[PDB]
């Protein structure tokens, strides 16, 4: 037998998920590829990102402390 | 690991990026700039904080990236105390910046070791008050030594619910109601599985993450990675995407934010994954009631869902994901009910076409697939 009987609980909401729930990364370490302006100024990724609106975008990594600002550099 | 510098230029790219994308940006601060004393050195980060609100750029913060392992990364160790205190300076930091209702997220441990447990105990303890979630990390394998197999085992997939269970254990103690987010995760660390963490068989683990995440009280779940070197990648390096992608976008189109249970009433209550939401009252199909149902079937043979009353002979839309061949789960192509999925232009995503099935008739679920089913008119009173 390969016929299967569900149960669903639906009197109340059990949790309530952020409309982002589903949400990205872009690691660390890609801001030190030289090509980063290149990439994310890309029209083709900027299409498939606006998919997934709403979502956070978490700019995190082991590179996050090891990442030092520099306001004079260009 | 080496100190590496970043321009005003590339935060601009980032950001960019972000806005034009509707996407919320969260950056992270380096917290291994230390004083003499070893508590935080604020200074960079002010800076960065001055530029981004001379820009007017609206984004959330986050200090530090597995602190839990910086003696290791380092030779560096920052206990939970101390970094509570370092994000206390940063919330102060904060609230006198032009962005003084900014949000601050933290600590972003790793999966909850007896010694990565101490350490999100005692920073939410000191540093608690200041954070409006807490975030921490989850990966279900080593990238290095993940089989095929492993992807497709349930046991793997079980270890997630202990992790969940010992985070909640540790907020409950000290800062209860909080909110708890993924800050990262995916199938495998190390950048990936290679030839596994960009297939269709990344998507088992990736939709019962989402599946369990919702299930058990996690609001967000933040996926490594959209873009990048990792093949654990959303997109290729290419700008193409794999059928995580096309997973990730199924599951915004159809699940809402009110999470339901769905169980099976065998005993054996493995390999058949059920997990019940609202449906996302967002989509112009379907409306204010309606349940959005979601499967995975690790079994090697179809099995057959029945709905229980008073949903049995609803219409129901059928969302099902399978491989394109010939690489069978290895494969980077989808289909949605036998459509391949593929952007129509650079531009312009495809539609994501139902397959209605006739009232009353059983759920098939193939052997290794996962899928989505509405069920239209279902007229749940918590949904509305
Ligand atoms: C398939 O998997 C077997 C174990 O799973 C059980 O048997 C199959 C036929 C399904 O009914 C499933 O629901 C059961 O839980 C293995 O022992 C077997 O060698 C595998 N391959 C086959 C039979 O094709
Ligand atoms: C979480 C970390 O915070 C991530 O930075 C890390 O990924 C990065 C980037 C990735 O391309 C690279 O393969 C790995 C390991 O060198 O570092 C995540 C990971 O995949 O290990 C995770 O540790
Ligand atoms: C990074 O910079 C800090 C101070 O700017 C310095 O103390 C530290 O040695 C550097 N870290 C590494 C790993 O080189
Ligand atoms: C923090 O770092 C800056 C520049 O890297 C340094 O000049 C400054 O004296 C440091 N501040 C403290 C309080 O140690
Ligand atoms: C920043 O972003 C979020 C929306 O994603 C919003 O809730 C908040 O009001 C914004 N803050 C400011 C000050 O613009
Ligand atoms: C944590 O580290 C700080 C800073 O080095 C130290 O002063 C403090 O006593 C430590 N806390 C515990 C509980 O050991
Ligand atoms: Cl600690
Ligand atoms: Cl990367």
């Amino acid at each position: 037998q390969d016929v299967v009987d569900l149960d669903f609980f639906t009197q109340e909401p059990l949790h309530l998920v952020s409309p982002s729930f589903l949400s990205v990364t872009i690691d660390a370490n890609l801001a030190t590829d030289p090509r980063f302006l290149i990439l994310l100024g890309s029209p083709k990724l900027r299409t498939l990102a606006r998919g997934l609106s709403p979502a956070y975008l978490r700019f995190g990594g082991t590179k996050t402390d090891f990442l030092i600002f520099d306001p004079k550099k260009e | 690991f080496k100190n590496s510098t970043y321009s005003r230029s590339s935060v601009d790219v980032l950001y960019t990026f972000a806005n034009c994308s509707g996407l919320d940006l969260i950056f992270g601060l380096n917290a291994l700039l230390r004083t003499a004393d070893l508590q935080w050195n604020s200074s960079n980060a002010q800076l960065l904080l001055d530029y981004c609100s001379s820009k007017g750029y609206n984004i959330s913060w986050e200090l530090g990236n597995e602190p839990n392992s910086f003696l290791k990364k380092a030779d560096i160790f920052i206990n939970g105390s101390q970094l509570g205190e370092d994000f206390i300076q940063l919330h102060k930091l904060l609230r006198k910046s032009t962005f003084k209702n900014a949000k601050l997220y933290g600590p972003d441990v790793g999966q909850p070791r007896r010694k990565t447990a101490k350490m999100l105990k005692s920073f939410l303890k000191a540093g608690g008050e200041v954070i409006d979630s807490v975030t921490w990390h989850h990966y279900y394998l080593n990238g290095r030594t993940a089989t095929r197999e492993d992807f497709l085992n349930p046991d793997v997939l079980d270890i997630f619910i202990s992790s969940v269970q010992k985070v909640f254990q540790v907020v409950e103690s000290t800062r209860p109601g909080k909110k708890v987010w993924l800050g990262e995760t995916s199938s495998a660390y190390g950048g990936g599985a290679p030839l596994l963490s960009d297939t269709f068989a990344a998507g088992f683990m990736w939709l019962d993450k989402l599946g369990l995440s919702a299930r058990m009280g996690i609001e967000v779940v933040m996926r490594q990675v959209f873009f990048g070197a990792g093949n654990y990648h959303l997109v290729d390096e290419n700008f193409d995407p794999l059928p995580d992608y096309w997973l990730s976008l199924l599951f915004k189109k159809l699940v809402g934010t009110k999470v339901l249970m769905a169980s099976v009433q065998g005993s054996k209550r493995r390999k058949l994954r059920v997990y019940l939401h609202c449906t996302n009252t967002d989509n112009p199909r379907y409306k204010e009631g309606d349940l959005t149902l979601y499967a995975i079937n690790l079994h090697n043979v179809t099995k057959y869902l029945r709905l229980p009353y008073p949903f049995s002979n609803k219409q129901v839309d059928k969302y099902l994901l399978r491989p394109l061949g010939p690489h069978g789960l290895l494969s980077k192509s989808v289909q949605l009910n036998g459509l391949t999925l593929k952007m129509v232009d650079d531009q312009t995503l495809p539609p994501l076409m139902e397959k209605p099935l006739r009232p009353g008739s059983s759920l098939g679920l193939p052997a290794f697939s996962y899928s989505f089913f509405v069920i239209r008119n279902a007229k749940v009173a918590a949904c509305i």
